[PDB]
């Protein structure tokens, strides 16, 4: 089964999907692919918690009736620099504006 | 053009909403106008008795948008094989995410207030031209 | 597999498969690997990607189709931006 994910650091976002059944460490190879970090230079975490590299992301809570196309569910991402990880940010999307008049 | 055919051979058919919307059947009688017919609540089913060779389509009944039906414009009940009911899968399209842009701004201005909102003149235009059963006839001719 | 970034006007990036993007003729013309959106804030670029997914997910299935979300206060914003990327 196919959950769909947007996978974020920072200001960087990543659309794309995965099985359910496939591990963290999987999704790092992805990741690298994408952004040429390694998975070793990498963090994934749900909301807070740090994923481990053997799980899948099923048993991480990744399914595909929670991680839709249209809804995807997200997947954190940090980054070593040297010799340490930096923590986890995640710039939040811009804010939309107040409803109209006649849309109230 | 478009119209049922005045077979008077019966096919009894299986109208299945499996869509989120409130859906209005309505059948293309013998000179082609569009007789509305009762609505089906969202995921809820009805067995009906229609004709071989007449013409169904499906709507939202508080809009007006398009529904498809055996995922195509137009249901023609066909033959029923060993007295089984034909089967009317009713769904929402794909739209283009301009057309349910337009639905859900549609959904929150009052028609009187389209000209309100601030945008292109063309875009109140699509606002003002909302779905319609005889604008669709047209084009499917 | 073969991606394209799309940039908002608040300097967010997004990464989508490269067929994804190219459900917009415009965005296809934009790039015929990254793309800048001066006038698509990331709220809306954002639901744009994701109505992306849906649609090549979605597009000649058997499967239930769900209704496409649009939260009421992007409605408007949203509506802009497919009307510039026709989709
Ligand atoms: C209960 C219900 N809910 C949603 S639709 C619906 C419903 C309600 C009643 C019916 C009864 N069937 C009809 O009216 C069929 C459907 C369509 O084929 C037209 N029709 C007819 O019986 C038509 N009759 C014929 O063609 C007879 C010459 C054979 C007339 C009476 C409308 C001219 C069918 C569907």
């Amino acid at each position: 089964m196919d959950v769909f994910l947007m996978i974020r650091r920072h200001k960087t976002t990543i659309f794309t999907d995965a099985k359910e059944s496939s591990t963290v460490f999987e999704l790092k190879r992805i990741v690298e692919g994408i952004l040429k970090r390694p998975p070793d230079e990498q963090r994934l975490y749900k909301d807070d918690q740090l994923l481990d590299d053997g799980k899948t992301l099923g048993e991480c809570g990744f399914t595909s009736q929670t991680a839709r196309p249209q809804a995807p569910a997200t997947v954190g991402l940090a980054f070593r620099a040297d010799d340490t990880f930096e923590a986890l940010c995640i710039e939040p999307f811009s804010s939309p504006p107040e409803l109209p008049d006649v849309m109230k | 053009v478009l119209r049922s055919v005045n077979s008077r051979e019966p096919s009894q058919v299986i109208f299945c909403n499996r869509s989120p919307r409130v859906v209005l059947p309505v059948w293309l009688n013998f000179d082609g106008e569009p007789q509305p017919y009762p609505t089906l609540p969202p995921g809820t089913g009805r067995r009906i008795h229609s004709y071989r060779g007449h013409l169904w389509l499906f709507r939202d009944a508080g809009t007006h948008d398009g529904l498809l039906v055996n995922q195509t414009e137009l249901f023609v009940p066909s033959l029923n094989v060993d007295g089984q009911p034909i089967f009317a899968n009713i769904t929402l399209p794909v739209y283009t995410l301009k057309e349910r842009c337009l639905q859900v701004v549609r959904s929150l201005v009052k028609p009187e207030n389209y000209r309100r909102l601030d945008i292109v003149r063309s875009l109140y235009e699509d606002l003002e031209d909302h779905p319609n059963v005889q604008k669709d006839l047209e084009r499917l001719t | 597999m073969m991606y394209v970034k799309l940039i908002s006007s608040d300097g967010h990036e997004f990464i989508v498969k490269r067929e994804h993007a190219l459900t917009s003729g415009t965005i296809k013309a934009m790039l015929s690997n990254e793309v800048n959106f001066r006038e698509i804030p990331s709220h809306v670029l954002s639901k744009v990607c994701m109505y992306f997914t849906y649609k090549v997910r979605y597009t000649n299935s058997s499967t239930e189709i769900p209704e496409f979300p649009i939260a009421p206060e992007i409605a408007l914003e949203l509506l802009m931006a497919a009307n510039f990327l026709d989709c």
